[PDB]
């Protein structure tokens, strides 16, 4: 959006035309509206208390009360409220989306479910409206939850694969930084983790094995290759002219 | 929910903590017509009765005898023998009464009242103070003789 | 007076009169016969204090133990003693209560050390205390295996 | 959980064994979101 | 694999208070052969084994 169309260089303006034309192609394969992908791809989250994220407030807030910070641990406290307002099956999927909430730092403020949880555990008390200092900073919060949900849903990934993004960002090729390295909800890294969904979707049957052979650094040509029914000196060859 | 709450202060009076609260609000949830209060409520009686069972410990129970004529005679210089004084006050028919702040022994209307103040037993002197043994003291019974 | 598990010593206030568990002997009284048993648990000691007791006079005394009560719930390694005529520390004995009585477990075997003190053994408890003879235990065990 | 530990307890301190135990983990099963403990937890109430 | 350490995890928990001498391993581990295995029968646990 910064760039201008006045002064560009030609090489540069076919780049840009390129990745448009690799948007455009990837959403007509995806089959998605243009409102679609920059709802799940915006940054701008709006500040308005809903009646409806009011009462996940509220049963939050009635639900983790009488909680003890060294007892347990919060995340997986919260957890099953995550999992029902946003309509999750798992638990762990729940798990996945608030250690992804960690790790985008998300808006405004320097933010944390820490933070979230000393917000409701200092200054909350429910069923009366008085504005607070962090309570936008919570409610995009709640919505960048709400959007990060819907590329998990749109996507169709399994969900061991999404342990291991979320885990290991920089061996699906972001540059690395231990457990910094954050992918965005920007769309250079959603058409590659849809690209990734389709091959696991691709293989089939015996996905497990390959995943978590993959998950190990042992995985090999030959059982990849069996996966795919293909020769697997047709992939020794090709390995050897990429090197 | 009234139940609930008078066996909430029954185990305020039990064990000594009036700020304990396990009853909170939020069971009752109207915008979904109050479907699912017993589990609410189920939870929360639990969690009281396993407070009440980590609570719970072996009392030391000890008796003692008090005898009023050792309190009244035992007291200040302001003192007195408690038959003669009770047979004179009852005797004569004037205003007189013996004892003090605590121990007054008072002649109203028709009755006669020996009233006694807890201080003046020094009961929890008994024993030394002594924190292994405890500092909670609450009565068990009064008896008469 | 005494010795390693049997000196009564005088310390602050009170007086201590202790004992070891070995000195009672207490599993030779049979012949071992492991037909009948091996293990061997209180179930309940109770106190005796022969004396002529004030009428209406009660004495102040407590039972402590040694063996840190690391099977024993909270609080039963202590005993209370009021009037001391085959009492427990309760005020009626049940032994149809669920809970546990105080020493209910105890190895006849040295496991620790046995302790009676007498607080105020200045002159608060100085008559009945000139005035007492000797002590008695009700030991009540068990025995099978 | 806890109250049926008590009551192991309770079992370890009436008969003299301490190292017996009945209570064994894993009859939680999160991955399952902690479907039939009652089933478990009642067996073993049983065996005690 | 993670299925695969699930059958381990689950016969591992419920085959555990077992003796040798009580009762048949095969009968004891039957049925989470046939449950992981998805087999209708226990007799096809028992023949399979």
């Amino acid at each position: 959006d910064k760039i201008n169309l006045y002064d560009i260089d030609d090489k540069e303006l076919e780049k840009l035309i390129n990745r448009l034309d690799t948007l455009s192609n990837w959403l007509h394969t995806q089959k998605w509206s243009i409102y679609q992908l920059f709802l799940m791809t915006t940054t701008n989250y709006d500040k308005t208390l809903t009646p409806e994220i009011q009462n996940l407030l509220d049963t939050v807030y009635n639900g983790l009360q009488n909680f003890d910070k060294n007892k347990t641990k919060l995340l997986a406290a919260i957890a099953p409220y995550i999992a029902a307002t946003l309509q999750l099956p798992s638990e762990n999927v729940a798990h996945s989306i608030l250690l992804w909430a960690d790790k985008i730092k998300p808006s405004e403020n320097k933010i944390t479910a820490e933070k979230f949880w000393i917000w409701l555990q200092n200054r909350d008390t429910t069923e009366l409206s008085k504005p607070p200092e962090m309570q936008e900073q919570i409610i995009q919060y709640c919505h960048c939850l709400a959007q990060l949900t819907m590329i998990y849903r749109s996507s169709g990934i399994n969900e061991n694969a999404f342990r291991l993004f979320i885990e290991k960002p920089t061996i699906f090729g972001i540059p690395d930084e231990p457990n910094k390295a954050t992918p965005a909800h920007n769309a250079p890294t959603l058409i590659i983790l849809t690209r990734f969904a389709n091959w696991v979707n691709s293989l089939g049957e015996k996905a497990s094995p390959i995943l978590t052979a993959f998950e190990n650094k042992t995985l090999t040509a030959e059982k990849l290759a069996n996966a795919m029914n293909l020769d697997a000196n047709l992939l020794e060859q090709a390995s050897i002219q990429a090197q | 929910v009234a139940r609930c709450l008078m066996a909430e202060q029954a185990y305020r009076w039990e064990t000594n903590d009036s700020s304990a609260r396990f009853i909170k609000p939020g069971a009752w949830q109207g915008t979904y017509a109050g479907l699912l209060a017993g589990e609410t409520l189920m939870l929360n009686l639990a969690q009281m009765e396993d407070a009440h069972l980590k609570q719970e410990q072996r009392a030391l129970e000890v008796e003692r005898t008090v005898s009023l004529a050792q309190v009244y005679q035992s007291l200040g210089e302001k003192s007195f023998a408690l038959k003669d004084k009770i047979e004179a006050l009852l005797q004569g028919d004037k205003e007189t009464s013996a004892g003090n702040d605590g121990n007054q022994l008072k002649l109203t209307n028709n009755t006669l009242s020996a009233t006694l103040t807890l201080q003046d037993l020094k009961l929890k002197d008994d024993y030394p103070e002594e924190m292994q043994l405890g500092k909670t003291r609450r009565i068990k019974q009064i008896s008469v003789s | 007076a005494g010795n390693d598990g049997n000196q009564l010593k005088l310390t602050n206030n009170t007086l201590s009169a202790t004992l070891t568990l070995q000195d009672l002997k207490l599993k030779d009284d049979y012949p071992e016969e492991m037909q009948l048993g091996k293990t061997r648990r209180i179930k309940q000691i109770s106190v005796s204090l022969p004396a002529l007791l004030g009428p209406y006079q009660d004495v102040q005394a407590v039972l402590s133990y040694g063996g840190d009560a690391t099977g024993l719930a909270k609080g039963c390694k202590a005993l209370a003693v009021s009037h001391g005529l085959n009492d427990n520390g309760q005020f009626q004995l049940d032994f149809n209560d669920g809970k546990f009585l105080p020493f209910e477990g105890i190895d006849i075997n040295d496991k620790g050390t046995f302790t009676l003190s007498f607080p105020n053994a200045a002159s608060k408890q100085k008559n009945i205390l000139q005035m007492l003879t000797d002590i008695i235990l009700h030991i009540r065990y068990t025995i099978l295996e």
